């Protein structure tokens, strides 16, 4: 139909569109992470720069609050790169995800079972 | 008496091979206040029979009196010793007081053990009885009566009433008895015996929140009835787990 690039719904190609434009506003903020990992450490390194969106940045922005890095828990970070409203959310996300593992099984999530529950909620 | 007030825990009596051991820890609580420390709670009703009690102090104080008094008309009409009476008699006395009071519901509130010695032939002590002074406290050796010759009952609030090699009252019915019949054996030397006892009460201390590590014991020999030097039992942990900090464990969950 004509709505097929509105919602997530098969075009005729059997693309969703409206997850390559997801994709594309994430690209569009202009930020860049690195993850690297070691033999008994792991690395994150982001910009600490305002995601290109509409309003701009000003010379009276405090810089030192600009991040991308969180603490998810004491003991696992991330790099949440997009919208900040969705990338807060994200974090928010994540950090309720974490604390609920832990109260439901007496121990703390790792990453990867983290990462899969998170990546089962954005597939709703 | 209600119910009890002031009580007593448990008792052990066992058969070794010079005559009767009978331990007790020297409390009686007032509830879960350890009130009295230093309590008696094994008495001498003559020469050849002791009496230990748990559970009421007053209805013990009672029982204790009535044996006192009968011990003494004893005496009194005694002309030779095999007139004194057994142990056996009197756990069957005590055994009828109890089921007298059950039937009109006005019980004491004890387990009862009457322990002894139910020969004459051991020793010549009911020959010249001192109610009043002790000898004992003289470079004589017991004698080994042979187990038959030795009597430990039981009594309880229904006037059950039942004898045994080895008898034991309150949570010792459940942490020294299994230990006693997987362990106990006949013509047990005095090591043997304070050895098993000690275990028993080792274990009571760690598990019966009423019991306290301050023991009496008692013998009843050839002798006659003596009581030992009362002593503290030392109880130590038998795993590392339990000293073991809790900030030495994982923070997360339920680790305690």
């Amino acid at each position: 139909s004509m709505y097929d690039r509105h919602l997530t719904i098969f075009s005729p190609d059997g693309n969703l569109y409206q997850i390559e434009y997801a994709i594309k506003a994430v690209k569009n903020t202009n930020i860049t992470s690195v993850g690297v990992k070691g033999e008994n450490c792991a690395v994150i390194i982001s910009q600490k720069k305002m995601a290109t969106q509409y309003i701009s940045q000003d010379k009276l922005l405090d810089y030192n609050n600009i991040t991308n890095i969180y603490n998810i828990t004491d003991e696992i970070g991330c790099s949440m790169v997009g919208m900040p409203g969705d990338c807060l959310s994200m974090v928010y996300k994540a950090r309720s995800e974490a604390s609920e593992f832990l109260y439901s099984n007496g121990y703390n999530v790792n990453a990867e079972t983290l990462c899969r529950n998170i990546c089962d909620k954005i597939q709703v | 008496t209600l119910g009890p007030v002031v009580t007593g825990t448990s008792v052990i009596a066992i058969k070794y091979k010079h005559g009767i051991m009978i331990a007790a820890d020297r409390k009686a609580s007032y509830g879960s206040y350890a009130k009295f420390q230093n309590v008696e709670r094994i008495f001498k009703i003559n020469n050849k029979t002791v009496m230990g009690f748990s559970g009421e102090l007053a209805d013990a104080q009672y029982l204790h009196e009535l044996l006192t008094r009968k011990n003494i008309n004893n005496l009194s009409e005694k002309k030779r010793k095999e007139d004194m009476y057994t142990p056996q008699h009197y756990h069957s006395y005590v055994s009828r007081v109890f089921y007298v009071r059950k039937n009109r519901i006005d019980p004491l509130f004890n387990n009862i053990i009457i322990a002894g010695i139910n020969s004459q032939k051991y020793d010549n002590n009911d020959d010249n009885v001192l109610l009043y002074t002790n000898k004992n406290n003289n470079n004589e050796e017991y004698k080994e009566i042979h187990k038959d010759d030795l009597y430990i009952g039981f009594v309880d609030m229904h006037g059950t009433n039942f004898c045994d090699d080895y008898i034991t009252t309150g949570y010792a019915r459940y942490f020294a008895l299994t230990l006693l019949r997987d362990h106990y054996k006949d013509n047990m030397t005095e090591e043997e015996a304070r050895i098993l006892i000690n275990e028993c009460l080792r274990i009571l201390y760690f598990r019966d929140a009423t019991s306290s590590n301050f023991i009496q014991i008692v013998k009843v020999t050839s002798k006659g009835v003596e009581y030992e030097e009362p002593y503290i039992l030392p109880c130590v942990l038998n795993s590392a787990d339990y000293v073991y900090p809790s900030t030495l464990l994982p923070p997360a969950g339920c680790m305690w």
